[PDB]
């Protein structure tokens, strides 16, 4: 049993995934992913389904300096799911350098078409960052980290995690 | 998170 309220305090990125692969039983699939920034309609990232064994799980962005400066960012997100019906479907997910917490953010997907492609739009409010903070950033690539966490029905169902480099 | 794909 892992809630929303389970992850919504947390002060520092986990340790572990706080679930199995196997917990997807709604067998949602992310089959493209695309970030922009909504001041200039620049393309910050896009992955398109076509050994890394954890690629599944994980993933490492290469980000600008830039970046860091940006007010707002729209990311699309191109999902599959199986044949169960999939409701309140919930990403919580939450940045920090070197655990301390940036940002949490949490979103609702829309209606979820069960065994069908489906679309959402996440905007990105970026918190303030201090010149101290960007600095240390920039210098210090992959300490930057994120834990995207699933619920479906209020129930974790994924868990993904992610870091971030601003180096350019 | 959502840019994770086997
Ligand atoms: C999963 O792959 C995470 C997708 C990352 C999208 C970019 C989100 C940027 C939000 C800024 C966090 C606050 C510090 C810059």
């Amino acid at each position: 049993p892992i809630g929303p309220e389970d992850v919504l305090g947390l002060q520092r990125i986990t340790g572990d995934y706080l679930c199995s692969p196997e917990e997807n039983i709604y067998k949602i699939d992310f089959v493209r992913f695309k970030i922009r920034d909504m001041d200039s309609g620049t393309v910050l990232f896009e992955i398109k389904k076509p050994k890394d064994p954890n690629a599944g799980r994980f993933v490492r962005y290469q980000f600008t300096p830039a970046f860091l400066r940006l007010r707002q960012v729209g990311a699309t997100v191109e999902f599959t799911v199986g044949d169960k019906p999939v409701n309140n479907f919930r990403m919580i997910e939450r940045h920090y350098f070197r655990n301390q917490l940036l940002k949490s953010f949490d979103f609702h997907f829309g209606f979820c078409i069960p065994s069908s492609k489906n679309t959402c739009e996440h905007i990105y409010d970026f918190p303030p960052l201090s010149e101290e903070l960007i600095s240390e950033m920039i210098r210090h690539p992959y300490e930057t980290q994120s834990d995207s966490f699933y619920f479906v029905d209020d129930r974790l169902v994924m868990h993904n995690k992610a870091d971030y480099s601003y180096s350019g | 998170g959502c840019g994770c794909s086997s």
